[PDB]
RNA sequence: AUAACUGGCUUGUGGCAGUCAAGCGUUCAUAGCGACAUUGCUUUUUGAUUCUUCGAUGUCGGCUCUUCCUAUCAUACCGAAGCAGAAUUCGGUAAGCGUUGGAUUGUUCACCCACUAAUAGGGAACGUGAGCUGGGUUUAGACCGUCGUGAGACAGGUUAGUUUUACCCUACUGAUGAAUGUUAUCGCAAUAGUAAUUGAACUUAGUACGAGAGGAACCGUUCAUUCAGAUAAUUGGUUUUUGCGGCUGUCUGAUCAGGCAACGCCGCGAAGCUACCAUCUGCUGGAUUAUGGCUGAACGCCUCUAAGUCAGAAUCCAUGCUAGAACG
RNA sequence: UAACGAGAUUCCCACUGUCCCUAUCUACUAUCUAGCGAAACCACAGCCAAGGGAACGGGCUUGGCAGAAUCAGCGGGGAAAG
RNA sequence: AAUAGGGUGAAGCCAGAGGAAACUCUGGUGGAGGCUCGUAGCGGUUCUGACGUGCAAAUCGAUCGUCGAAUUUGGGUAUAGG
């Protein structure tokens, strides 16, 4: 017999399996298209999650019944220190697929991303790269021919780059080290942008201006196992029903004799691999401004990091980028920020941020001051301040 | 953007922080959190609340 | 005539509300909500600024025992504005309209949600104070 | 060997669809219908039979959840009208996507109220009881009415009546993992899945159309419904932070400071978790169906078709998203 | 027919997570470990689709396919057990 | 042989007020009842809760009926398979 009455699915089938994500860094399954007619330049960023904020907006959005009026918005921080290119690799077209053909690397890897290398770092000789940095003796023609292999084969060209996260709060001390597509140009034009910047910083300024729409990419919070009343918000059972409530109560009909890869089961939820698109970009802020969090109406000089520091965080020191909205991941996460991946020409992709204030009060509780000056002058003196 | 005050304790109250509440002869109190809040709910004097601005300058402190 | 932002739901089906104008109602007890669409289990529900089709279940004869439109014009329920601010009222408290919207009666008693003034230019006329 | 379920044959009956064309439709068989006849399909009705099961396949309905069919209620695109507009009716490709909240009844069914784009019909052992529930039926108690001399009967009414077990195999959901010299990092992408949906307001515009009454649409803009994936700024909820404060009874001679009251109780309460009870986000190319066309024969004319070809649907395949073959 | 009723039924006020629509917290389990250690049940066993067949197959025929050893859950099937 | 602590307040009795009488009204006292709230006790309504290869071949938890009599109960004793 057919339902007695018609309801939608519960949970995209869009996302299975509801696993955990292979790595906890997520990688950028498609990078975007490539123009030969664009400069040459990086197509991703890595940073990581910092916290949430608040700021205040004037909307310039006709039509709307917020328009030229104040607006109070979510943001979110991400710590973006510049990355370090130390490689390049070159893929060939083949009927089976993009296909690694080379992967050149720099002369000199810093101390953080040839940790990446190693599961027991302490007790390791630290042999890595030694007899490749030897492949740099005095003219290094084998590795000038390696690229004039890439430039001679290859048909798209990445780069090698790794964070530095010695300058984050983390206490980690591995790099993390990631494949970032390089667009426009020629090949010869992209391997040569390349090489020139072998061992050297590349900033978020030289990737994502303000007002873009980008994209995040990174791996979830974990739940651990969990029912399929949250894992897949399926109605709970009557009060009095007998073994328990928090239930799918027929996981399938007599035939097909099996359970069907349809029905809601419990299992592992969060963790996953997401790639959240079109969060904008309204900051772009400078980690040698001693005024992140001042504004062209709020002067107050100020930095971004609330009183105490950002929760389970810590203070963001660095460069940074301030994206609309939330963006999937946990505290200290590592995020992929890309390029979008098509040409958006709607109000909400071409409106121009400018930001009015900023929210720097204490994220551990109800903060109610934004500056330890501010809580001075409103408290005055305390005996501890004799 | 503007800065509003407590209505019970006196303190700032910035953009999306705590709640309004209209009164039914159309009053409006503005309570930074739901400490400040539920004490109004609950009926409490700021003048005999030990740590509010009212009470402050009530016995004359920081003044 | 008008497009509001989405505000927390205060009214499911069967709640009863104050009547706020002086039509003579004293209560307004919430039938259906205009525009609900389809979902299983899912209780109709209106917030401030909605059309209801509702009964008086206590004022005069001639009002009790019908089906009439009204709109909700206030709600005890905390919602969340665009500029940010959680506002709520000591109450839940409608109007009786006619299916256009124009009020049956012709005076409110206490303030009014300026989502329902600002969508409504009746209640806003016959509206005194508009939050 | 034989009844009360399912299933199987059949399809009278139920349901649906054709063809003929006397008539209806101011004229006019075929816009829309269509008598007298006649050909079929279906197994969502009910019969007929008694093939399987009586060393037992848990027999009503509802709740929950998934999927499939199309004979399409809505949504996309279209052809026809007894289509001026608006509305409506007939029809095509279409199951991608949705198809509700309630009063009464144990009900399937029904019947009203109301919202809605719509509140289409069905199947999966008349899906689904080691998923639940147990109102009904259908053990034993009891009452009534009719029937019987009586014990008792009623497919009549009424009330009360134990709903057991998974730790096995498989299948599903997740989680490890030997070996393809070792170990580490970065990758490719075969294959499998897939996702968005609908409405309103403003403008067009009181315009086209129309004697008037009435009264559209494309481009665009702002929002909203249902769904999906995250997130914890804010607000709310939660409190063994037993963090701070308060309170009762009793115990430590009093004070201070504490114990107990099967977390003693109360207010606040960070952090964490979490809510359309909060916020954010949900892509653009190609190929087609119906259909409308071009050139153009067959058939010296004509013809979208025969050769060739253009546009074109919520369709399909990609882009994008999820997994990554643990013997690529 | 006053009073009485763990009797059956309808409405109203209060009340509430019964529900919209779920979320959070505590103890004991479950979980992992040391020790101890059963039972039901068992022709052989255990991947699907269609066919025919005692007319609803794990085995037969034709296809799809198919890679050790496994852990927690689960209740579609074993026309599961009693 | 056993059955906390309360509530209600029947007869009988004492006193006062109002009146010509008939009498009426009021305040105390008293402590009745197969009365009542509620322990011990006896029972076993509902969750159709737990358990349901149990702690148990009928139990556990909350909730509940009754609780001074047609009460509960030990021992002795009688009645024995149509
Ligand atoms: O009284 C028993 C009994 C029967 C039945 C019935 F036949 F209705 F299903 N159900 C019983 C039940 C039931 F499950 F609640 F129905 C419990 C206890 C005994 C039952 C009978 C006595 C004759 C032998 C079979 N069991
Ligand atoms: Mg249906
Ligand atoms: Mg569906
Ligand atoms: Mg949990
Ligand atoms: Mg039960
Ligand atoms: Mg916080
Ligand atoms: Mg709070
Ligand atoms: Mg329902
Ligand atoms: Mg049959
Ligand atoms: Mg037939
Ligand atoms: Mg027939
Ligand atoms: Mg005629
Ligand atoms: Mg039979
Ligand atoms: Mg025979
Ligand atoms: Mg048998
Ligand atoms: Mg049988
Ligand atoms: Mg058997
Ligand atoms: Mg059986
Ligand atoms: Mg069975
Ligand atoms: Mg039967
Ligand atoms: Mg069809
Ligand atoms: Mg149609
Ligand atoms: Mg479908
Ligand atoms: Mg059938
Ligand atoms: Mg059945
Ligand atoms: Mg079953
Ligand atoms: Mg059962
Ligand atoms: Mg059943
Ligand atoms: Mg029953
Ligand atoms: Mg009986
Ligand atoms: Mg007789
Ligand atoms: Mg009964
Ligand atoms: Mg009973
Ligand atoms: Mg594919
Ligand atoms: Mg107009
Ligand atoms: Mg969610
Ligand atoms: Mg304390
Ligand atoms: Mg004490
Ligand atoms: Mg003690
Ligand atoms: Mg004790
Ligand atoms: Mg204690
Ligand atoms: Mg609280
Ligand atoms: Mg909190
Ligand atoms: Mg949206
Ligand atoms: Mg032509
Ligand atoms: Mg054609
Ligand atoms: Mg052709
Ligand atoms: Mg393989
Ligand atoms: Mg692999
Ligand atoms: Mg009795
Ligand atoms: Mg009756
Ligand atoms: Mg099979
Ligand atoms: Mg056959
Ligand atoms: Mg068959
Ligand atoms: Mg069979
Ligand atoms: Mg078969
Ligand atoms: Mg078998
Ligand atoms: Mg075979
Ligand atoms: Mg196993
Ligand atoms: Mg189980
Ligand atoms: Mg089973
Ligand atoms: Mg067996
Ligand atoms: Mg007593
Ligand atoms: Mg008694
Ligand atoms: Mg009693
Ligand atoms: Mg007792
Ligand atoms: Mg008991
Ligand atoms: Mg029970
Ligand atoms: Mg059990
Ligand atoms: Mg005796």
């Amino acid at each position: 017999s057919h339902r007695k009455y018609e309801a939608p699915r519960h949970g995209s089938l869009g996302f299975l399996p509801r696993k955990r994500a292979a790595k906890q860094r997520g990688r950028v399954k498609s990078f975007p298209k490539d123009v030969k007619s664009k400069p040459v330049a990086l197509t991703a960023f890595l940073g990581y999650k910092a916290g949430m904020t608040t700021i205040v907006r004037d909307l310039d959005r006709p039509g709307s019944k917020m328009h030229k009026r104040e607006v109070v918005e979510a943001a979110t921080v991400v710590d973006t220190p510049p990355m370090v290119v130390v490689g390049v690799v070159g893929y060939v077209e083949t009927p089976r697929g993009l296909r690694s053909l080379t992967t050149v690397w720099a002369e000199h890897l810093s101390e953080e991303v040839r940790r990446r290398f190693y599961k027991n770092w302490y007790k390791s000789k630290k042999k890595a790269f030694t007899k490749y940095s030897g492949k740099y003796a005095t003219d290094a023609k084998q590795v000038e021919t390696e690229l004039a292999r890439i430039k001679k084969y290859a048909s798209v060209v990445r780069v090698l780059a790794h964070t530095q996260i010695k300058k984050t709060p983390l206490s980690q001390k591995k790099a993390h080290l990631a494949e970032i597509q390089i667009n426009g140009g020629s090949v010869s034009d992209k391997v040569d942008w390349a090489k020139e910047h072998f061992e050297k910083e590349v900033s978020v300024d030289s990737v994502f201006e303000q007002d873009e729409m980008i994209d995040v990419i990174a791996v979830t919070k974990g739940h651990g196992f969990e029912g399929v009343t949250h894992r897949w918000g399926t109605k709970k059972l009557p009060r009095k029903t007998h073994r328990g409530l928090r239930k799918v109560a027929c996981i399938g009909a007599w035939h097909p004799a099996n359970v069907n890869w349809t029905v809601a089961r419990a299992g592992q939820n969060g963790y996953h691999h997401r790639t959240s698109i079109n969060h904008k970009v309204y900051r772009v802020g400078k980690g040698t401004d001693e005024a992140n969090g001042a504004t062209e109406f709020d002067r107050t000089k100020k930095t971004i990091n609330p009183m105490g520091g950002f929760v389970r965080y810590g203070n963001v020191n660095n460069d940074f980028v301030l994206l609309k909205g939330s963006i999937p991941g946990v505290k200290k996460r590592v995020v992929t920020l890309r390029k979008s991946l098509y040409v958006d020409t709607s109000r909400r992709a071409v409106e121009k941020v400018n930001l009015k204030w900023i929210d720097t009060a204490s994220r551990f509780g109800k903060g109610r001051f934004q500056t330890p000056a501010e809580k001075h002058a409103f408290m005055g003196t305390l005996k501890k301040d004799l | 953007m503007k800065i509003e005050v407590d209505s019970f304790s006196g303190s700032k109250i910035y953009p999306g922080r705590g709640t309004l509440f209209v009164r039914g002869d159309s009053k409006i109190f503005r309570f930074q959190s739901s400490k400040s809040a539920s004490l109004f709910q609950q009926r409490k004097n700021p003048r005999r609340i030990s740590w509010t601005v009212l009470y402050r300058r009530h016995h004359k402190k920081g003044i | 005539s008008g497009n509001k932002f989405r505000m927390s739901l205060a009214l499911p089906v069967g709640a009863v509300m104050n009547c706020a104008d002086n039509s003579g109602a004293r209560n307004l007890y919430v039938l259906a909500v205009k525009g609900t669409g389809a979902r299983l289990n899912r209780l109709p529900a209106a917030a401030a600024g909605d059309m209801v089709m509702a009964t008086v279940k206590k004022g005069k004869p001639e009002l009790r025992k019908k089906v009439m439109p009204a709109i909700v014009i206030r709600q005890s329920k905390p919602w969340r504005r665009r500029d940010g601010v959680y506002l709520y009222f000591e109450d839940n408290a409608g109007v009786i309209v006619n299916p256009k919207g124009e009020m049956k009666g012709s005076a409110i008693t206490g303030p009014v949600a300026k989502e329902c003034a600002d969508l409504w230019p009746r209640i806003a006329s016959n509206s005194g104070v508009v939050v």
